């Protein structure tokens, strides 16, 4: 999930909007 | 170390400013 | 004045690290 | 919700713990 | 400036990059 | 109260995210 | 990992309250 | 409103970054 | 104490200081 | 790198948190 | 102290509150 | 620059103060 993408490299907000509501 | 968890409070905020008034779910690990 | 936006960050925190594992979900307004 | 109850007034641990999943 | 701009009401993330460099 | 000062600290965080490798001013 | 990304948020919100009104520029790499 | 609590947690960050290794003792209200 | 000095008005990093241990 | 930094910056906004009106002490080495 | 015990692995909030005055 | 100076080892306020404006 999240953690395991955005913890690992820099995630985008474009990529960070994917996992919004 | 606690990096993992220190990196997931920096994310909730990331979160929040991009999610805006949709709002999100968020757990670590899922 | 944005009040409600810069408590809503602070909120967030504060879910993420009174919820831990569990997680939360966050949607202001509702 | 959250932010009516939390933003108007401090919010207790007790209280935050309700947003939980 | 931002203050101004960003503090008396919400800012999208298009708005906030006209302070980027 | 110091609002305005609050304010800038969160500002300056959503410019360091949305900026990314462009960096930004701030003053 | 991120850590890079992590201690660049923290040096932000340093430089905001160390330069006060003299504000700062941030530019990674340089 | 929040919004002496809110200044609060920006106070101890701003603490934590002044007083390094010193420490400090922080309460609200006294 | 802190509070009262430092959320009505801003403080410097000289006046933080003189509350740190 | 300054990892005992970074988790101290968080360490003391959870403690503000958690203590509440109680306060805190904060001394990295002890 | 609370460093080496909560930088080293994840503090729970029952422990966090015995750092508290 | 501060990335570097200031990741790898701790800055004190007067080192970060080289990167004000
Ligand atoms: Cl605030
Ligand atoms: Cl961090
Ligand atoms: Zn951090
Ligand atoms: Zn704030």
């Amino acid at each position: 999930g999240i953690v395991e993408q955005c913890c690992t490299s820099i995630c985008s907000l474009y990529q960070l909007e994917n996992y919004c509501n | 170390f606690v990096n993992q968890h220190l990196c997931g409070s920096h994310l909730v905020e990331a979160l929040y400013l991009v999610c805006g008034e949709r709002g999100f779910f968020y757990v670590p690990g899922a």
